[PDB]
């Protein structure tokens, strides 16, 4: 909230493991600068340097923006070539069915929410053929290819609810599958 | 180091280049560099009339840096303290004895 | 939905004075009726309260 | 295994948890038993962060104390009570809360309900509330002197009386100063508008109350002027550089002239932006946030100071002590929001930070203690009874009613209301006089605090007090001795007495209702 | 009466882990013996015949070495005041290169001698002032001593004989190999006008036969191979280019915008032509190679194979600026084929396979450059290691010896003449401090002692010979380690000397550090996290 | 109270630890001992992850070995070393270095001292090498025929002792014909090497021409013919397939037909470019970079072949073989670019289907096919012939070569005696005892052959006395006979830099006197 921030000068600590100027990324970093004292600057300096590089860096890598127009006959260049370590996020569907329209709507927003991961979404009939409605959302995560997770269901997936939970659910692998469903419980 | 170089070159801190002109150049005597290990320095010195020096301290290890810094601090923190009030007490305990004797008397 | 695109640099500040001024002409009405007092369920930015605040109402966020 | 309730929940019932209650109260009252006179001792805590608190006031006692008794948490909730309402008393309310509680247990124990004794204290305070406003003194609230001599009476019991000559001043002095009307209201708001900082390192007489508002800022340019004589203080909330803005924009470059036209126009809308602030033709600049090198750039050009990023508490007093208007949009700054008032801008430079001060007001609302000391615990302290004494200033002045201190006005209720009851005849009598003799406490805490034999000591008191025209003999802690508080001329705040009696007594009848405890459920 | 509980003050206030030491006894002597100890460590690496140590740190890398500083540096040292005294010994390797055995065995043979006079009385103030003084006075007679200066320093003999025995004392079995080796690089880099840098010479090692095979070239070898088609250039006209080999991008994110067929058709088709016509202008104005900082493009390697041009790739700015350097032209951040002035000039630019790592080389033939290169031939890794640490001590004494030369003898002549002046200035003096300065004498006597034991000869006989020839009134005697038997020979025949500006830094380092650690009273160490 | 070095530093201060750096050495090359002689056997190491490796040649078996000793990193340094500068003789020097630091052990046993004794070997692998560079046979002809039977005995002599010795003279012949076609550099990556599951010994074949593994087929595959009778080989590098245009491009139309016209665009750029292909009278195209199915069926239609994702060593040696020239831009694509070949053909041999380009006369590149049981097995074959292509390429600067066998340390032996009369003092004791230990190469080849060895190496001592040199060992008749004229040919630059590697490394063991390990951070 920006209203503790003018309540009083008296803030001085309440659950703050570690308060440096190493976490304050841009938009924190720029707001105390009086404050950074005088002998530690160049390493702030030093600090801000590499991790400006280190965005700049990353600038070539986060170029991807929206929702993108891929069909059954580019399945395989798209999900075996589509680059070395890129996340893709294949995404089965067909219009009619709310709840995959409530989860297309959701991952078009989190595009432009998150550009490092480029998903495509493709036609569940003109994709794989002979896929049954009973499967009619269906999201599996990979990347080279080799398929991680494939979790589907039309009401265990629990589109209602997909949200954020779900959301870091398809973002977050490479290690614990269950790591924030305690974020967002549905309770 | 901009207010310490507008002090001693005798220049002029510049935040744009809407307009520049001669007065905006501090002078210099001699601006030259030296490599130390990997690192380098550049001095400037030979200024007409300094507002604003510089103590280069040269040491053979680390802890005998910090401890001449230590004792710079103390000594220039003196210094200062005697010119702001034009006096100075006698030392080498002298002032705790006659203090302590008026004390006594008192 | 709404997204500003913007082709020729010249029309940019225009429309930043917009993205304000909105804002300011709704108080100025509010303002226009003789009110004193501004109560609202949403949050009131430093802008709208130094429009208060010089026309000599109080508002309560 | 069938469980009506949890596995957590204990129950605990009857005579054992009121007397428990009762004890529990009995132990806060005393951890601060001595610290109540002008013979206090001094009281280290030791906070669970790893710093110190050395104080002898109550509330700043029983804050760092944690208790898992649920009426020891009641206790500090009315330790906390006092605090907030009227500043001074802490020490007083619990210590008669205690014994209250204390001198009801015997009653509670004779097989008597309750209910009886809760009535019988709330018409003891009633009472007492009365016959306390009856013994009142009025006060003249020009005379410097009397008022002096109040905040010297009530800051004489704490660390900072040997420098009170002093102290008291400064303390006059604030409230004096933010005391403002606007509308038909008055504020005296000593929270927001008097601000008391600390800086380490220095002499407790070099302290001062300034006319005017000292942040620790500094110019953002060296060449910057840090000495101004009659500056036109203006005052920005919003910021002076280049921001992306709301909606989302993309531009979109296919020419070979919008890149480095976008950069001009970034620049031509900072160089607009000086240009029309500087079109009143101010002197000093404040604002609440950054300042961007081209905007501080057109700034020096106009020769005009400028102070980066400030707090908006800071603002609000700076605008306030030189009558400037806080505004955002510098296209809308008037003349009347530009701050004449302010006698001196002093850009000073003390231990190794830059110091600004705006002293020297025509007639500021708000002021700030530059309060020097040795080290932050002392200056802590300091603060803490400065704090007390700009209380015990604003009630006088918002209440122009006192009463006999050191004792005096305790026994004179108590006298009073004993006569009182001697004449009504019932079952309620009894806890009536208990409150009575309850009251007795105050200078039996003193005359054990001084080092007297409080037996003789008090019996002669209550005899003396017998005779009329008495009510305002009490005992002086100094040297513990009969003596009359007119002419050792100590004096409180009715509001604190009576704020005292009141709470004293509501908290004693809240923990004296309950007879039953329910431990451990979610 | 079963425990004995701490003192009521700073022992019981004191945290868990930290330790507080106080006194002479609990404070000083410590220091002392551990100073001894790390000393004693690295004794028995001392000139020529010291041996050879083999030392796996911390993340099981070998090092088989008998250089003193990178013994120290490799093995962690957790004692204080050790740690001060390799401060000083690497202090004195950073600004003199040759003397780190020096300074480790001098600070120990002063601790050990400080703590003989401690026990016999004298107070630590007191063998502070002398160990000052007598410093002074060491400094003051050390000019007295130089003898053969070189005056020359381009007559190829003169620079091998004199870096002859700076390189003997680790590579004796091999040394007059390396001594000509090492001239011949450091001679063919020396500039005329100007100041001599260690940085320019340049060291490759490579796996192949024995160290005789070990070459140097002036030019520089890389380890990296043409990513062409030509792998041969006579008179090459070099390129230096600090931009990848691509057509230039914008910064800022630009995506190709293309509204109708013919654009789409005709884009690539232009990129292309661009692409050629950029290639073609660079390989118009002559350029035979072309050396780029960064990625080569396919499209730029085809047309680079269609020209006739060599493609090599750089991947650290170091290794671009020194190539600059070394052909004399300048990176530029733009393709714009070079103009005239800013192209470098090269006699030839191998691809050659040596040890079985294809190499580019940009050797020159006519004996110049502002860059010489060493190549190293030998059996092991660890082995060519220790050569180059060999050879980069030897170019230290050269650049050394570029500055006030005033050479002086070794072998035990220059501290044991020191050790004598000293004491007969130590007689002269009548104070409570002439003691310590009669120890330097002893603190002196350890240098050549220790070139005796390593050699398996006595030392107290080669001690007392070397004061009988220097009382003679011969100062120019030292130890001969060829014997086989306790010996003298002297030393300005041998040809064998040392630089007077490292004897003065190693001896004033050394006294420095012995007198810190001699001036500590109280230790207090916190806990290790 | 307070300690030096951190807790956990050890150390091996005196002549214990070099007399125990000895005998690790010793231990080392034990586990190397036997697999040397031309009655050698092989060696199987199974790491953790449970792949075996057989192989007799002292580089391979020592890197596979979890060494950790510094003076076994040492002899597996040195091993290492020799394997990447000559190409064989790394047991021969790993048992020439520990058996110098065996017969020098008893010497130190007493202290004496490492300098002399370093001096000592010095001074006689110095005398050594210059021995066998004035012995060695020059055959100062620069004959033809003369010089490719010498490169032939050479590789002969260097299969033998090797999987596939019983085959010699069909490899060594047929391994020398690939070193005689490459330019007058070598260029290991030419003789670039191919393995098939399946096939006896004898099947490996030799292709002139450029035989590599077909990489991919997509649908339209095999209705192009799989035999052509005079291509003409295009080589690329670019990717013939419909894709996006720049993978940063992006089209804004706002008409239908405009959309129309860029899809027709988009095909119109892929058979553009197929088109310059098919025009620029090419016949069989290879590409690095992926073919599509459109091109597949494209070419097909035209009767012509296509194989694209071909690896950057088999375009290579494509370019440097048919003589074309590798192209990423098919707009120049001119008759001067493209590569001819006499025969190309699609065949199936071992399971494994294989394009062969033969016929081409200035070839200057070869490929082997090389057939065995097991992948072990062809494997092994590899490293022989790795180790004879690398003897003949070493050989091909210079003919000088001497007689194996143990024929040159027996005259090393020798001479270093003789020296080891005319010198006082230690120093001739410690050259007898080098001498001495030079001759265990004999000794372990007659030991690994199950011979009498003391017999025979008093026999080989004996005659190398007086009467004529190169007489070495004779496994097969239990005897000793001229090694020159058993036409057992070595050349002298192995021996040299076997001899200066081996008294390199005992030199730098024998030069230590301390360790230290730290506790492993
Ligand atoms: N000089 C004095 N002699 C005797 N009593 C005094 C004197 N000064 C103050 N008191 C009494 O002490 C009480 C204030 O003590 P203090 O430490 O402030 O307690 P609290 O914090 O509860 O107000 C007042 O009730 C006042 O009557
Ligand atoms: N032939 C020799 N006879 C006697 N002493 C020698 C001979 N060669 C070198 N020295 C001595 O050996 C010493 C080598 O010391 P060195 O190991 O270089 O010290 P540091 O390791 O501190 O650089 C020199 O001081 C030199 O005087
Ligand atoms: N047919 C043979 N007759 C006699 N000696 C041979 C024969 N083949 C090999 N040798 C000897 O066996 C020794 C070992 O050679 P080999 O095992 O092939 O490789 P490496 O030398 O690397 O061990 C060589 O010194 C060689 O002289
Ligand atoms: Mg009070
Ligand atoms: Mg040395
Ligand atoms: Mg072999």
């Amino acid at each position: 909230e920006l209203e503790e921030e003018a309540e009083e000068e008296q803030r001085i600590l309440q659950q703050s493991v570690v308060k440096t100027y190493e976490d304050m990324t841009l938009e924190e970093l720029e707001d105390h600068e009086d404050e950074f004292n005088e002998e530690d600057e160049r390493a702030i300096e030093m600090y801000r340097r590499r991790r400006l590089a280190e965005w700049k860096a990353t600038k070539l890598k986060n170029k991807f923006g929206e929702v993108l127009e891929i069909s059954g006959k580019d399945y395989v260049q798209e999900v075996t070539k589509a680059g070395e370590g890129l996340w893709v996020i294949l995404h089965l569907y067909k219009q009619g069915i709310p709840l995959c329209a409530l989860i297309n709507q959701h991952l078009s927003g989190l595009a432009r929410k998150f550009p490092d991961v480029k998903f495509i979404k493709a036609i569940s009939t003109t994709c794989i053929p002979n896929y049954p409605d009973r499967n009619l959302p269906t999201i599996f995560v990979y990347l080279e290819g080799d398929i991680k997770a494939q979790f589907i269901g039309p009401l265990v997936f629990g589109g209602m609810n997909l949200t954020r939970d779900e959301l870091e659910w398809k973002l977050s692998e490479s290690g614990a599958i269950m790591t924030d469903l305690e974020e967002n419980p549905k309770k | 180091n901009m207010e310490r170089l507008t002090l001693a070159c005798g220049g002029v801190a510049l935040n744009s280049f809407d307009d520049l002109s001669p007065d905006c150049l501090g002078h210099a005597g001699l601006v030259y560099e030296y490599t130390l290990g990997e690192e380098k320095f550049t001095f400037i010195e030979k200024c007409n009339n300094p507002r604003s020096v510089t103590l280069l301290i040269k040491g053979p290890n680390k802890h005998t840096l910090t401890q001449i810094k230590d004792a710079v601090r103390d000594g220039l923190r003196a210094v200062k303290n005697a010119i702001d009030d034009g006096c100075v007490v006698p030392g080498a305990g002298a002032v705790e004895v006659a203090m302590a004797e008026a004390l006594i008397k008192h | 939905g709404v997204q500003v695109v913007i082709t020729d640099p010249e029309k940019l500040d225009q429309i930043r004075q917009r993205e304000s001024d909105i804002t300011k002409e709704r108080i100025q009405k509010i303002l226009a009726t003789g009110a004193n007092v501004i109560l609202t369920t949403g949050g009131i930015d430093d802008m709208c309260l130094k429009y208060f605040v010089e026309a000599g109402a109080m508002a309560v966020r | 295994p069938v469980l009506v309730l949890s596995q957590n929940t204990k129950r605990e019932s009857g005579r054992k948890v009121q007397s428990g209650n009762i004890n529990a109260a009995k132990t806060i009252a005393d951890i601060i038993r001595t610290c109540l006179g002008p013979k206090s001792m001094m009281k280290m805590l030791l906070d669970p962060m790893g710093g110190i608190v050395m104080t002898n006031d109550g509330n700043a006692i029983l804050r760092e104390i944690q208790v898992q008794h649920p009426a020891a948490k009641s206790m500090i909730e009315i330790s906390r009570t006092q605090d907030e309402e009227v500043g001074d008393g802490t020490t007083s309310v619990i210590i008669l809360a205690g014994e209250m509680l204390s001198v009801a247990e015997h009653f509670l124990e004779q097989q008597m309900h309750p209910t009886v004794v809760i009535s019988a204290y709330r018409k003891a305070l009633d009472d007492m509330i009365s016959t306390l406003k009856k013994i009142s003194i009025p006060v003249d609230i020009s005379d410097s002197d009397m008022m002096l001599n109040i905040i010297n009476s009530s800051i004489t019991t704490k660390a900072i009386s040997r420098w009170s000559s002093l102290a008291c001043n400064i303390a006059l002095d604030a409230v004096k100063m933010v005391q403002f009307e606007e509308n038909g209201r008055k504020e005296i708001d000593i929270k927001k508008y008097a601000r008391v900082e600390k800086i380490p390192g220095g002499i407790i007489e070099d302290s001062c109350v300034l006319r005017g508002v000292m942040i620790n800022k500094d110019v953002t340019h060296p060449r910057m002027r840090r000495y101004i004589k009659n500056p036109r203080i203006v005052l920005l909330d919003s910021s002076l550089e280049y921001k992306k803005g709301e909606s989302q924009t993309d531009i979109e470059i296919t020419r070979e002239e919008d890149f480095t036209r976008i950069l001009q126009m970034e620049e031509e809308y900072i160089q607009q932006l000086c240009e029309d602030i500087i079109q009143l033709k101010p002197d000093v600049v404040i604002t609440e946030k950054g300042i961007s090198d081209l905007a501080q750039h057109y700034l020096m050009r106009a020769n005009i100071t400028a102070i980066r990023r400030v707090r908006k508490t800071d603002n609000n007093r700076i605008a306030r002590a030189c009558g400037a208007r806080i505004v955002s949009r510098p296209e809308e700054l008037r003349e009347d929001d530009v701050g004449t008032g302010a006698g001196l801008l002093e850009i000073k430079k003390i231990g190794d930070e830059y110091f600004t001060f705006i002293t020297d007001c025509k007639d500021p609302k708000a002021c700030t203690i530059l309060l020097r000391g040795a080290s932050k615990e002392i200056l802590s302290e300091v603060e803490r009874n400065l704090q007390d004494a700009m209380q015990v200033c604003r009630n006088v002045l918002l209440d122009p009613q006192l009463v006999p201190g050191g004792g005096a006005s305790e026994m004179a209720v108590a006298h009073a209301l004993t006569e009182k009851s001697k004449a009504m005849t019932g079952v309620e009598q009894w806890p009536y006089r208990a409150v009575a003799q309850a009251l007795e406490v105050i200078p039996r805490t003193l005359i054990q605090n001084c080092g007297a034999s409080t037996i003789r000591l008090l019996t002669s008191l209550r005899a003396k007090h017998t005779q009329e025209n008495c009510e305002t003999w009490g005992v002086n802690g100094e040297t513990g001795t009969l003596v009359d508080m007119k002419e050792l001329g100590i004096w409180e705040p009715l509001a604190v007495k009576l704020q005292t009696y009141k709470t004293a007594v509501e908290t004693a009848v809240l923990l004296l209702r309950i007879d039953d405890i329910v431990s451990g459920h979610k | 009466a079963l425990h004995v509980p701490k003192a009521p003050g700073f022992a019981q206030m004191l945290k868990e882990g930290a330790k507080h030491f106080s006194g002479l006894e609990e404070a000083v002597y410590r220091n002392i013996q551990a100073c001894k100890e790390l000393a004693q460590t690295t004794r028995t690496a001392y000139g020529p015949n010291g041996m050879n140590k083999m030392v796996i740190n911390h993340l099981e890398k070998l090092f088989v070495t008998n250089d003193a500083a990178t013994i120290l540096r490799e093995l962690e040292v957790q004692h204080p005041a050790a740690k001060m005294i390799v401060m000083a010994s690497h202090m004195q390797e950073q600004e003199v290169g040759d003397g780190t055995n020096f300074v480790l065995v001098f600070a120990g043979a002063l601790l050990e001698l400080a703590e003989e006079l401690l026990r016999i009385g004298l107070s630590v103030s007191e063998v502070i002032e002398g160990y000052e003084i007598a410093c002074r006075k060491a400094h003051e007679i050390l000019p007295n001593l130089v003898c053969c200066s070189a005056k020359n320093l381009r007559d190829i003999d003169e620079v091998s004989s004199l870096l002859r025995t700076s390189i003997m004392s680790k590579q004796y079995g091999n040394e007059v190999f390396l001594a000509k080796l090492i001239a011949q690089a450091c001679v063919s880099i020396f500039p005329d006008s100007g100041h001599f840098n260690v940085d320019n010479i340049r060291v490759c090692k490579i796996l192949g036969s024995g160290i005789s095979s070990s070459s140097v070239l002036h030019g520089m070898v890389f380890k990296k191979e043409t990513e062409g088609d030509v792998t041969s250039v006579k008179d090459a006209k070099i390129a230096v280019y600090s931009c990848p080999f691509d057509g230039m991008i914008t910064e800022t994110k630009g995506t190709v915008l293309i509204k109708t067929a013919e654009e789409l058709m005709n884009f690539s088709k232009g990129e292309e032509n661009l692409m050629d016509a950029q290639v073609k202008a660079i390989a118009d104005t002559g350029a035979n190679v072309v050396v780029t900082g960064g990625k080569v493009a396919d499209m730029a390697l085809h047309y680079a194979n269609k020209y006739n041009i060599m493609l090599v790739r750089l991947n650290s700015k170091w290794d671009l600026r020194r190539l600059c350097k070394t052909v004399g032209a300048t990176a530029l951040p733009r393709l714009t084929p070079p103009v005239l002035e800013e192209m470098g000039h090269c006699d030839s630019v191998y691809l050659s396979e040596v040890g079985d790592t294809q190499v580019v080389v940009f050797k020159h033939e006519k004996e110049d450059g502002a860059i010489s290169t060493i190549v190293l031939r030998g059996s092991t890794d660890n082995l060519m290691d220790d050569i180059e640490r060999a050879v980069d001590d030897g170019v230290n004494t050269f650049k050394v010896l570029t500055r006030d030369k005033r050479l002086v003898p070794g072998g035990g002549a220059t501290e044991i003449e020191l050790a004598k002046q000293i004491t007969s200035y130590g007689e002269t003096c009548p104070g409570l401090e002439q003691y310590a300065i009669k120890k330097f004498a002893e603190a002196f006597e350890a240098i050549p002692r220790a070139l005796a034991e390593n050699s398996g000869v006595k030392a107290n006989e080669v001690i007392s010979k070397l004061y009988a020839v220097h009382q003679e009134g011969n100062k120019n005697v030292g130890l001969d380690i060829e014997a086989e038997v306790p010996a003298v020979k002297d030393m300005l025949e041998a040809g064998i000397l040392d630089t007077y500006l490292g004897k003065y830094w190693a001896i004033k380092l050394a006294t420095n550090a012995a007198v810190t650690v001699l001036r500590v009273d109280q230790i207090i160490m916190a806990k290790p996290a | 109270p307070v300690i030096l070095l951190k807790e956990g530093t050890d150390s091996s201060q005196g002549i214990p630890q070099l007399v125990s750096n000895i005998s690790a050495c010793q231990v080392i090359a034990e586990a190397v001992r036997t697999t040397l002689g031309p009655r050698g056997m092989d060696k199987l190491i199974v790491d953790g992850r449970g792949k075996a490796t057989i192989s007799n040649d002292g580089a391979t078996i020592l890197k596979l070995l979890d060494v950790v000793h510094p003076a076994a990193k040492t002899l597996v340094d040195i091993a290492k070393s020799q394997d990447a500068e000559v190409g064989d003789g790394t047991t021969s020097v790993t048992l020439l270095a520990a058996e110098f630091l065996k017969q020098v052990k008893p010497y130190v046993e007493e202290g004496l001292h490492p300098q002399i004794i370093i001096r000592a070997f010095r001074t006689a692998t110095q005398l050594a090498v210059n021995k066998i560079k004035e012995i060695a046979v020059t055959v100062k002809k620069a004959d033809k025929v003369e010089q490719r039977k010498l490169l032939e005995k050479c590789a002969m002599t260097a299969l033998s002792s090797k999987l596939i010795s019983q085959q010699k003279a069909f490899f060594a012949k047929m391994v020398v014909d690939a070193v005689m076609m490459l330019d007058d550099l070598l260029q290991l990556k030419m003789i670039g090497i191919k393995k098939v599951q399946g096939g006896a010994l004898e099947d490996s074949q030799l292709v002139a021409g450029v035989a590599f593994k077909k990489t991919f087929s997509y649908a339209g595959f095999e209705m192009q013919p799989k035999k052509y009778h005079n291509p003409k080989i295009a080589l690329l590098n670019v990717e013939l397939e419909l894709k996006a245009e720049k993978d940063n491009a992006e089209i804004r139309v706002h008409t239908v037909e405009d959309y129309q016209a860029i899809v027709d665009a988009e095909w119109n750029i892929l058979y553009d470019k197929l088109e310059k292909i098919h025009h620029s009278g090419a016949k069989v195209v290879l590409s690095k970079l992926p073919i599509g199915d459109v091109a597949t069926q494209y070419f097909a239609d035209r009767d012509m072949f296509c194989a694209g994702r071909v690896p950057e060593e088999d375009l290579k040696r494509t370019m440097m073989a048919c003589g074309g020239s590798i192209q990423t831009s098919v707009n120049a694509l001119s008759a001067d670019v493209l590569g001819r070949c006499q025969v190309f053909e699609e065949t199936q041999i071992g399971g494994e289907r294989y394009n062969f380009f033969t016929g081409c006369p200035k070839a200057k590149t070869c490929t082997f096919i090389l057939r065995g049981g097991a992948e072990q097995f062809m494997e092994e074959t590899e490293r022989s012939l790795h180790d004879a292509i690398m003897i003949v390429r070493r050989a091909i600067k210079n003919d000088s070569v001497v007689a194996g066998g143990g024929a040159i340390e027996m005259e090393l032996s020798k001479y270093l005696r003789d020296y080891s009369r005319t010198i006082p003092g230690k120093q001739q004791l410690l050259i007898g005892a080098y001498a001495k230990a030079l001759e265990i190469i004999p000794r372990q080849l007659c030991d690994n052959a199950g011979f009498d060895a003391t017999n025979i190496l008093n026999k080989l001592r004996a005659r190398h006395a007086q009467g004529g040199t190169w007489y070495g060992v004779d496994i097969n008749n239990e005897d000793i006979a001229d090694n020159f004229e058993a036409f057992v040919w070595e050349p002298a630059m192995v021996r040299i830099n076997a001899l200066t590697a081996a008294s390199e490394a005992a030199c730098l063991i024998v030069s230590v006197d301390e360790t230290i390990k730290n506790p492993r951070s």
